[PDB]
């Protein structure tokens, strides 16, 4: 019934018999997806300033490796921002506070996020029986999967993306404490000098 | 006829008393115990700042009305005098709200009494010349009245801000209009 | 019709409204006295952005620019928001009242035979329409008010961040591209005052 | 209705019937309908005295910050004292008399509804009447006669009391926290974060408080 299902599971967690907490059908899918949403997100965002600014689109202070940011102060700290780094952690909290909560009540019961007014968007955050899968004319301006088919195929495009991007992640950390590089600066390597460039090096 | 149009006047605002523009955002005139007393206060207010900008003006038409202070009977001799007479009177009119009829006899000379009269608009003495007609009057007495009480209170900052009393201020802004503001 | 291509508009949004898109994706006008208040708001953008941009070029145009104003016009100086906030006070509050009580204020305070004829909320005619253009294509106007309207509004939005990131009045902006346009974009002006 | 936790639901002893209920007890304090009784004056006098202290120290501060005359409220009790002629000790004590008596008898209002109405005191009779817990009127405690005005006009104004008074409370505790952490008056904090608001914030000085 869940997308993603080519029956890979040595460790029986989704096993539904006398399951309990976090080792829920309904909970684990929901994971899976929102892990895969921001794998997806961190994915191409960790790598596209090393390459848009080595593409010579961004400035020379603007292009660093992702841990070189300030999220990690020894690996590296930027300046140049519209504040410090924890005047940002705390505008950072208060939406994340929001922003996630909320979609803790709609897990937690389907209707709420519905009638309890909030600045007209209450209207919007109605859900769809389905949690991880929510839409409305908020997360779904242009209505796709419009049929049952087109909407299981996308629900089969997405995870598979996500999966992806979760062990692209993987890679680029575990990749960036042996090689001290961005994951874009070891391919350029790497395409230079594949045998060089390696793990066994 | 109301005090910002196309608006509904407040339940306990009905047009009966004179100058009733519908206007108590607090529900102040809402109890009418209350409402009676700020009946009153707001006759004998302006009453007091007609009396009063009508003073300034004619006064300064000179010196600083407001270091007036500053002017042949000692000052604890004249508090005296006024204290005991506007005691006297003052109870007087309190007591008409004590009791609607309670005073209206001469203690001397009770040959002399005032006619049955509603609340604040006591007559009789009061209302030799018996001028203009019913209500309407009183209708101008509020709003002229009001008009009174505001310009008090400008004649007030005017002096607190400008130095100046009334005519003077407004000479000054007829001479800069662009400049003499409270915005400047 | 519509807005994009694979979406259904929703039920407030049926299309009775001069320039209807099905364009609502945070729900904001599901309630019905938000949907009131928001398109007299959404008017009274479009048609100051309008006169805005107006303003803008048509001035522009006999002389950044805009971004700069204070002593210049003859006028060493002269302190004057008084003028402004008495008469936009005064007349915006009328305004007010016409939607806070759909038909009150139709009428003039002082000489009261003058009176607006029962508009739209928002579309009061008489004098403020004395070109005789009360008939015709009401609706068909109203979709051409909102439509070089919300061009406007992004067009002020747009001049602005121009006016910003390179310092160019947005004539000068453009006539900055008929040079050279490759070497002179957002991708060299994100960049700066 | 709306709720302090949208979709969480809130706990049964909460009617919707009390100013500003919010569907909040997480802890199940107010849950006996005495003790709730009683929470609900703590609530208003402590929100009432917070009011009249936000207040309090929002004008002497901007009194000090518009002219080199009155002084920091932190530093302007021993002011109070100091230059003028008059005694701690004492002060403290009368203190406790006047509000030892104005207390002691809305202490005997909680438990007895109409206690005081009697008149035994000074022939006052209907002024000390019972009327809402929390809201006792009569020409003296509502000279104006707003509880005696209106049904709608009396219930949203409960509504604004509570709010007020649950961010009075909050206000209030912050100007106490603020001299703490950085030793300033609250419009030195105020015009040192409008000038430079993203560097001036708590993240520079100010710990997690
Ligand atoms: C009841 C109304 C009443 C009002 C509104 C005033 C108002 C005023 N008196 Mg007056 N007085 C009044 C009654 C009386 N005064 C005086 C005797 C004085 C004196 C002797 C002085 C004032 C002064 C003042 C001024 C205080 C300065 C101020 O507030 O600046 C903000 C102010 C304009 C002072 C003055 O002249 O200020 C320049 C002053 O020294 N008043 C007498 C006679 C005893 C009064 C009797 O009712
Ligand atoms: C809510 C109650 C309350 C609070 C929080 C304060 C808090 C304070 N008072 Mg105040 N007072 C309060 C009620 C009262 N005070 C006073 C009379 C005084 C005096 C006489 C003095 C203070 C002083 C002080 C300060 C002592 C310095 C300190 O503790 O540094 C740690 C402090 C900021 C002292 C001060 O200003 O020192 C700087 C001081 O001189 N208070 C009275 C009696 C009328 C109060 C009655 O409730
Ligand atoms: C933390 C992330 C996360 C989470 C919560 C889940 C959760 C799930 N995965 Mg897994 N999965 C993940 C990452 C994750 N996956 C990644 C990174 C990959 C790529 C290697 C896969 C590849 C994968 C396969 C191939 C399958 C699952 C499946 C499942 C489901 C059953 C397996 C189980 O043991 O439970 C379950 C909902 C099964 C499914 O979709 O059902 C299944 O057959 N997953
Ligand atoms: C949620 C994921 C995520 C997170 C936490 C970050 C975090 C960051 N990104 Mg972003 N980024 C992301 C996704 C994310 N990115 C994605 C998906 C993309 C692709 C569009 C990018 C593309 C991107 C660029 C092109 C740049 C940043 C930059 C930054 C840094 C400064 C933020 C800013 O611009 O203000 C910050 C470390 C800026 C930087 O300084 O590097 C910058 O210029 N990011
Ligand atoms: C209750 C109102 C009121 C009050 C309290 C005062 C008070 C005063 N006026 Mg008066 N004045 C008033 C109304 C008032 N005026 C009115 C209604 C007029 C006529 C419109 C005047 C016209 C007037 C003049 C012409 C003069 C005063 C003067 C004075 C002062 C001298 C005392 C006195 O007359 O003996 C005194 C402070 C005299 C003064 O200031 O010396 C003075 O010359 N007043
Ligand atoms: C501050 C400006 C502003 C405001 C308050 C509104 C308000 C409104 N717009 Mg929007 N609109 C704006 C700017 C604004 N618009 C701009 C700049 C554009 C161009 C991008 C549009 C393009 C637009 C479209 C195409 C549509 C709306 C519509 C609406 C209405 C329903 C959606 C809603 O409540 O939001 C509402 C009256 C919808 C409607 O029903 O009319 C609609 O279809 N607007
Ligand atoms: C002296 C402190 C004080 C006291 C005695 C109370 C007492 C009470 N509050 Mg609380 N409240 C306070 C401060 C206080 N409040 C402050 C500072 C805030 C603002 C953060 C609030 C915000 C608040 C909410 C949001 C709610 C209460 C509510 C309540 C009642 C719930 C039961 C309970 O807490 O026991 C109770 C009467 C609940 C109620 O129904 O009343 C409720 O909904 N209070
Ligand atoms: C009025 C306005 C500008 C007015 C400018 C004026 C008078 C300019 C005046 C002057 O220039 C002169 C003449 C001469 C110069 O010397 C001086 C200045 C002072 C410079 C801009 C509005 C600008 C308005 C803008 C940009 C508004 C955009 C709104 C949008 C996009 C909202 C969209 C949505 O709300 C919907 C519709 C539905 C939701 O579900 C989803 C979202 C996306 C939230
Ligand atoms: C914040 C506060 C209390 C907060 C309590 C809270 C949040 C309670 C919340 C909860 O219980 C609930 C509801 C439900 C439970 O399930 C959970 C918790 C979470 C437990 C009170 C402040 C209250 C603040 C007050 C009363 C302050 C007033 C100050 C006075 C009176 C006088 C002082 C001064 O005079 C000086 C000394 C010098 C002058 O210069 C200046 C002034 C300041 C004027
Ligand atoms: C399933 C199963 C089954 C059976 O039964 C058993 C087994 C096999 C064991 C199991 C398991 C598997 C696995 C391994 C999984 C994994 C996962 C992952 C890795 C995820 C991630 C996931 C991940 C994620 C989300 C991530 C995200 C990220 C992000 C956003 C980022 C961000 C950022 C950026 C951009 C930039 C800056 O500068 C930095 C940062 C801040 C950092
Ligand atoms: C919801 C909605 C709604 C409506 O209706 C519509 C719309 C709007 C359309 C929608 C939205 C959407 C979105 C947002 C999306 C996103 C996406 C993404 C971002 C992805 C990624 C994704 C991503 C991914 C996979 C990634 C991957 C990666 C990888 C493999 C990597 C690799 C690597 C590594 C490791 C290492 C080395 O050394 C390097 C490399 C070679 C580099």
């Amino acid at each position: 019934s869940l997308p993603g299902d080519f029956g890979f599971d040595p460790l029986g967690l989704l096993d539904p018999v006398n399951s309990g907490g976090f080792i829920e059908p309904k909970w684990l899918q929901y994971s899976e997806v929102i892990h895969a949403r921001w794998a997806m997100l961190g994915a191409a965002g960790c790598i596209a300033p090393e390459v848009l600014g080595a593409a010579g689109l961004i400035p020379d202070a603007t292009n660093i490796k992702w841990f070189e940011s300030g999220v990690i102060p020894p690996a590296g700290s930027y300046n140049g921002y519209w504040a410090d780094p924890y005047t940002i952690f705390f505008v950072e909290i208060v939406a994340m506070q929001f922003a996630e909560l909320r979609r803790l009540q709609d897990f937690r019961y389907p209707g709420s996020m519905g009638q309890q007014y909030f600045l007209g968007l209450e209207a919007i955050f109605k859900g769809s029986g389905d949690a991880a899968y929510p839409g409305g004319p908020f997360f779904n301006l242009f209505n796709l999967g419009k049929t049952e088919a087109a909407m299981k195929e996308l629900k089969l495009k997405e995870i598979k993306n996500g999966r992806l991007a979760m062990l692209a992640m993987l890679g680029y950390g575990a990749q960036a404490v042996m090689t001290g590089k961005g994951p874009f600066q070891n391919l350029v390597e790497h395409l230079a000098d594949p045998v060089n460039n390696n793990i066994l090096t | 006829p109301l005090w910002l149009p196309g608006s509904t006047p407040p339940a306990h605002l009905k047009g009966d008393l004179p100058g009733d523009f519908g206007f108590d955002p607090l529900g102040l005139g809402a109890n009418a115990e209350s409402l009676k007393w700020f009946k009153e206060s707001e006759l004998v207010h302006s009453r007091w700042a007609m009396a009063a900008v009508a003073g300034i003006l004619v006064q300064e038409i000179d010196v600083f009305w407001y270091n007036a202070g500053k002017e042949p009977l000692g000052p604890l001799g004249l508090l005296a005098v006024e204290f005991f007479l506007m005691h006297w009177v003052e109870v007087r009119r309190w007591q008409d709200l004590r009791k609607p009829g309670s005073v209206d006899q001469d203690p001397i000379f009770s040959q002399y009494k005032l006619p049955p009269h509603e609340v604040g608009y006591p007559g009789g003495v009061f209302a030799p010349f018996i001028p203009g007609d019913l209500a309407e009057l009183k209708v101008k007495e509020i709003k002229n009245g009001r008009l009174a009480m505001l310009a008090f209170v400008g004649f007030v900052m005017a002096a607190q801000v400008t130095g100046k009393g009334p005519i003077a201020a407004l000479q000054e802004h007829l001479a800069d209009p662009w400049g003499t503001t409270i915005f400047s | 019709k519509l807005w994009a291509p694979g979406v259904v508009a929703p039920e407030y949004l049926k299309g009775d409204l001069a320039g209807d898109y099905g364009w609502d994706p945070l729900g904001l006008g599901a309630d019905p006295t938000a949907l009131k208040w928001y398109r007299q708001s959404e008017l009274q953008h479009a048609r100051w952005a309008m006169l805005g941009v107006a303003g803008v070029l048509v001035q522009e145009i006999v002389k950044a620019g805009l971004p700069q104003n204070l002593p210049e016009p003859f006028t060493n100086i002269n302190m004057l928001l008084a003028w402004e906030f008495i008469l936009m006070h005064w007349v915006e509050v009328r305004r007010w009242q016409d939607y806070k009580n759909f038909g009150s204020v139709n009428e003039d305070p002082i000489f009261k035979g003058n009176k607006v004829p029962n508009p739209e909320m928002g579309y009061p005619g008489g004098i403020f329409d004395p070109f005789g253009f009360s008939k015709g294509n009401l609706k068909e106007l109203q979709t051409k008010e909102i439509k070089n309207g919300r061009l406007a509004m992004i067009a002020y939005m747009a001049f602005i961040l121009q006016a910003q990131a390179t310092g160019k009045g947005p004539l000068a902006a453009l006539s900055a591209h008929l040079s050279n346009p490759f070497g002179n974009n957002i991708l060299k002006n994100i960049g700066t005052c | 209705r709306p709720v302090w936790f949208p979709g969480n639901p809130p706990p049964a002893h909460l009617d919707g019937s009390l100013a500003g209920d919010y569907g909040f007890d997480p802890l199940f304090l107010g849950q006996e309908p005495q003790t709730l009784k009683w929470y609900v004056q703590a609530e208003l006098v402590h929100g009432r005295f917070a009011m009249l202290g936000a207040a309090g120290i929002i004008l002497t501060s901007i009194g000090a910050k518009v002219g080199l005359g009155f002084p920091e409220w932190y530093d302007a009790g021993k002011v109070v004292v100091e230059k003028n002629n008059i005694d701690f000790p004492t002060l403290m004590v009368i203190q406790f008399y006047l509000m030892g008596w104005a207390e002691t008898k809305r202490w005997y209002d909680f438990k007895n509804p109409g206690s005081q109405a009697d008149g035994s005191f000074l022939g006052f009779t209907e002024e000390f009447k019972g009327l809402e817990n929390g809201y006792p009127g009569g020409r003296f405690f509502d000279p104006m006669g707003l509880s005696r005005g209106d049904a709608a006009k009396y219930q949203e104004y409960k509504q604004k009391e509570v709010k007020n008074g649950r961010l009075a409370m909050i206000a209030c505790l912050g100007f106490a926290a603020q001299y703490a952490a950085t030793g300033k008056g609250p419009l030195d904090n105020l015009a040192d974060h409008l000038a430079d608001p993203n560097h001036v914030n708590f993240a520079t000085n100010g710990v997690s408080n």
